[PDB]
Formats: C-alpha cells, structure tokens, sequence
C-alpha cells in the first residue's frame, strides 16, 4: 500500500495481502519440494550433466531462471501498490530485483542435509553444474542459499522479505523515488509487525548484507558476457528473449 | 525494455 | 555427397560417413535411455505435471524441442553433401524437416511395453502432457513412436533414415532441386546398401507414409497458433527465438 | 516468415 500514515489495521491487512500474493505465485508448493527430497540424481545422471556441452547447460539454466523470473513478475503485478508506481519505476525495480528475488526464493529448494538443490525434477549438488564453466559463481549461490537455510524462514517471512528485496527505493534510475520510499516503508512496517508478533525480530540483524545479492547478480552478468563471446549465436537463437533483455 | 513493458501490460 | 555415378566404394564410404555424423550429434546416448526404462514418474509426479499452467508446460516443451532441433541442425551441418547445397535450399530443408527428424529420433526414448516416453529425467505416459491442451496431437505422436518401435531400428538405421527424412527433394521452395535429387539418391543408395548387407530391406515397405510426418508437423503448427492466441506475450518473452522462427 | 536465425546458425563455421 502507498497510504501515508498507514494505521495498524492497514498494516495487518498489508501482511495478509503480501502473503496471499506470494502464495499465488510461489511457483512450487513447499510440500512438493519437501516430498521430492528423496529423488536425488544418480552418479550416472551426474556424469551425464557434467558431460553436456557448455552451450546446452547454459541454455537449460537460462530457461529455468527465466521461468522463475516469470513468477516474480506475476508476484510484482499482484503486490499491493506496485502497479500504482510509474511504468519506468516498475521496470527499473524488476530489472534490478527479479534475479535477487529468485535467488532468495531458491533457498526453499535447497536441502542443507545433503547440500543439494532441486533442479530438473531431482536434487543435485553443485557438481551437477560443472559444464557451465563458472564454479565460483555456482559455489557462491550454494553458499547464499546455505546462509538463508540457517535463518529457517517460514513461507510468510519469505513473502514479506522478497517484497522488500523488490521494493528498494535506492535503485539507480528511479524517477519517483519518494513514491517507492512510501511503499517500501509500509512493507517494512508489515514485515516488522509480523516478526514482532512471532518473536522473530532477532533475524533482522542476521539477514544477508547489502552487497551479497548485488555481487551474485553482477557475477552472473560477467559470466554471461564470457559465455556470449564463446558462443555468440546460441544466445540469439535459443535463449529466452526476456533473459537476454534483463542480463545482456 | 520492450519485453518487460509488454509483460507488465498483459491481462 | 553430391558426386554423380557414385561407385560401390563411394556408397560404402557414405554409409560410414552418415553413421558417424549421427553418432556425433545423437543428443542422448542410447544405453542411458534404455537403462532408465524402469524409472517411471509416480502418480503424485504425474498429478504435479497435470496441475502446471498451460503456459508453463508449453514453454518447457518448446525449450526441449528447441534443444533437440539444435542437434539436428548440427547433424545437417556434418551430413555429407548438405553444406554444398545453396543457402536457400539448406534453410528450406531444415525448416520443413528439423521437426520431422526430431519425431523420428524420439522413438529411441519410447518404451512400447508400457507406452511411456523419457521426459525430464524419468519415463511417463501421454497423461503427463495434459496441461498442454492438445491431447489428440500428443496421442498421435505416441502412436507414431509406437509404429517406429515395431521396426526395432539399429542406431545405423536411424542415422541413414533420418538423413533421408531431411534430404527430401520434394520440399516446396527448393531452388536447385537437381542437386537435392542427386544427394537424396546417393543417400538412398547408402541406406539400401546397408539394409541389403544386414538383411533388413523388408523394413522399406513398413516405413511410415510421408503424409504421417507432415500431419504431425502441421498439427503442431496449428496447436501453437491456438496457444499464441490464448497467451500472446509468453511466446515473445520466453520461447526460444529459433522455435518462433520455425513454427510461428 | 523470417529465417535470420537459421541462416546465422548455418554460417557459424
Ligand atoms: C522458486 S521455487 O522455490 O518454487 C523453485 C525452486 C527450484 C525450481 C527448479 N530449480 C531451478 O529452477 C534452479 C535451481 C538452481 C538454479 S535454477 C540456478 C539459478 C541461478 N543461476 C544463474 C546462472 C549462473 C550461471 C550460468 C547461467 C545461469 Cl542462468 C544458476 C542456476 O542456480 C542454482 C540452483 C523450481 C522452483
Ligand atoms: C533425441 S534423443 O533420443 O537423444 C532424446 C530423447 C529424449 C529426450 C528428453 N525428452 C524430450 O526432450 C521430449 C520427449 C517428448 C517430447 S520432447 C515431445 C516432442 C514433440 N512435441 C512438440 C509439441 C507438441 C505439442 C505442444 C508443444 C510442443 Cl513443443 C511434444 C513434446 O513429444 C513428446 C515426448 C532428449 C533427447
């Protein structure tokens, strides 16, 4: 909501609204990800992924990331207040934040018991991604999901925290910074109210720093520039156009 | 930002 | 090869060449596909696929089909004679035949014993594809793979037969039909020579009539037009550009 | 309707 001086009733309604927008666009139900924890890639399947060409593995990951971003775009379209921002600001917020929201949501698909992530129907470790040729970035993404796994978020906490990762009034290029600041503040009141009622405000000091998410996004953009030099026709022929627009 | 714009106006 | 009056030595060399081009671009190893036959999607996994949105299921299948087409383009680039045809004819042959070659190659991933296909890491029946909204086309594709299954092709037979599905001198729009006729004839000599040496010429009268492959391709183009009317932004945002160029 | 992508894939080598 963009309402100035939002009352306690409005903040409680905003907590409910944000949680419902997230539930309708969460992509996979948490119970489905948990039910599949015993479905792990066999050693022969891992060898098969590691044998794939770099272009084939980049194309698969770009497709899966694009599908996850499509759900974040729908989350934004349903998020209280987002469609009241100007067209430019909506685009500036999604271009800088859709990838960051996906990286946060991905902690639900990470199993700390065996350090594996749900990918293409089964759970696999970072070794599954070897053919991409960006081991440092993959290892950093697994470490980031591991840091969020340790905070043990509920679905409601993910909904309120991802709304704030997206509604960031400090993004360069915003034209109505003051309007985004009001929406960000109301979402912060909603997140803090939910955390206070459930005795979870102690997680605020444990959230990843202002810089961790930007580093992962900047590394992705850098590795894609290296990939596009080695395979300049694969991107224009097979990658999703939304992916090329956001990261090229 | 032609694609993001179209996704935002799609209903 | 386009060489006129190909000798028996040239025909034997062409059999070896076509089999090698196919082996280098077959996408998945036959032994991996066969050894995964007993791994079938559970009823809950099937329900999960059936609960996906139409746009998500179409986008996934367009991606998998595009990856399979990319291997057929590399098969064509390595196929003896293909790169000696004019640029227009190469495009006419791939635009009409890439999808037909993929449909033939997919008989390797089909189990006739339980009517399942290898898809996204496990085997599943046609019910897995229900969210696409084109049950009749999916049933026709499963029937086509079932008709090829009955011939129990070797890998060498698939290589020689798929070369002929692609090098078809009757495709409308060819500008140098005489060169395509010559290349088609040499590939037919190579296919017939291989079949004669292995006592398999009896399969020639059992190969599917050309109209069958034409019908599957035409139905796919029609179902994509129906999909694009219901979801006009999904295609331009997320589908592979090669897919939109070949079928839109 | 268009063949720009197929053309580029074919001339990649
Ligand atoms: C949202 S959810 O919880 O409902 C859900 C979770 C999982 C899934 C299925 N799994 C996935 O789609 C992925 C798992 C992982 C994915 S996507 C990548 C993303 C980052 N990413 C960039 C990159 C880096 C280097 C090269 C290319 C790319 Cl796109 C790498 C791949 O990180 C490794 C793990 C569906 C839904
Ligand atoms: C070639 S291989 O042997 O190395 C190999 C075998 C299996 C695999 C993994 N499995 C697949 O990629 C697919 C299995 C099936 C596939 S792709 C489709 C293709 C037709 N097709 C169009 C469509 C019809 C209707 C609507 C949209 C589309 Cl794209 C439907 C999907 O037919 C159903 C089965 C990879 C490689």
């Amino acid at each position: 909501s963009l309402a100035p001086y939002a009352s306690l009733t409005e903040i409680e309604h905003l907590v409910q609204s944000v949680c419902k927008s997230y539930r309708e666009t969460c992509q996979l139900r948490l119970e489905d990800l948990l039910r599949q924890r015993s479905n792990i890639f066999s050693r022969e399947e891992v060898t098969g992924y590691q044998r794939k060409s770099m272009w084939e593995m980049w194309e698969r990951c770009a497709h899966h990331l694009t599908e996850a971003i499509q759900y974040v775009v729908e989350f934004a379209k349903r998020l209280s207040g987002f469609m009241e921002l100007c067209q430019n600001d909506q685009i500036v917020l999604l271009k800088a934040g859709a990838m960051e929201v996906v990286l946060v949501r991905m902690c639900r698909a990470y199993n700390a018991d065996n350090r594996t992530v749900f990918f293409e129907g089964k759970y696999g470790g970072m070794e599954l991604f070897r053919a991409l040729g960006c081991s440092e970035l993959i290892s950093s993404i697994f470490d980031f999901s591991h840091s969020l796994s340790a905070l043990h978020f509920s679905e409601d906490e993910i909904a309120l925290y991802t709304a704030l990762v997206l509604i960031n009034a400090h993004r360069p290029g915003l034209q109505e910074k003051r309007k985004v600041e009001q929406l960000q503040y109301n979402l912060e009141l909603a997140f803090h109210h939910h955390l206070c009622k459930t005795h979870r405000q102690s997680i605020l000091a444990k959230l990843p720093p202002k810089g961790k998410l930007r580093s992962l996004c900047s590394q992705h953009v850098e590795r894609l520039q290296i990939f596009q030099h080695l395979h300049p026709i694969v991107v224009q022929a097979a990658f999703p156009p939304l992916y090329k627009e956001l990261f090229s | 930002h032609k694609i993001l714009h179209r996704l935002l106006q799609d209903s």
